[PDB]
């Protein structure tokens, strides 16, 4: 029978010969996780001097 | 040697026979086939295996 089997892990499809091997194994999302910026509080306390 | 010859007489001479013959021939059965499952379609990289 023509199996799927576990192309990653090292049991290749039966489809698949010595020689070949399944191109798409995942899907990727592109859609990144990123960190926000961390809130200040000593900062807007202060007042300007020109120079 | 052997002309079919007559005579003025006539008669029961030279008499010929015939014969047929039959041919025949007949006929035979082939096949085979092949299997799959849901998963080897589902998820191979390649549509259009079938």
């Amino acid at each position: 029978m023509l199996n799927y089997n576990a192309p990653t892990d090292g049991q290749k499809s039966s489809i698949d010969g010595a020689n070949s091997d399944q191109m798409q194994t995942f899907f990727w999302l592109k859609k990144a996780i990123i960190t926000a910026r961390k809130e200040q509080y000593f900062m807007p306390l202060a007042s300007v001097t020109n120079m | 040697s052997k002309l079919p010859l007559l005579t003025e007489n006539g008669g029961r001479v030279n008499r010929v026979g015939f014969t047929r013959i039959a041919r025949e021939g007949s006929i035979h059965k082939f096949g085979f086939f092949y299997e799959f499952t849901q998963e080897s379609i589902d998820f191979d990289s390649d549509d259009g295996l079938m």
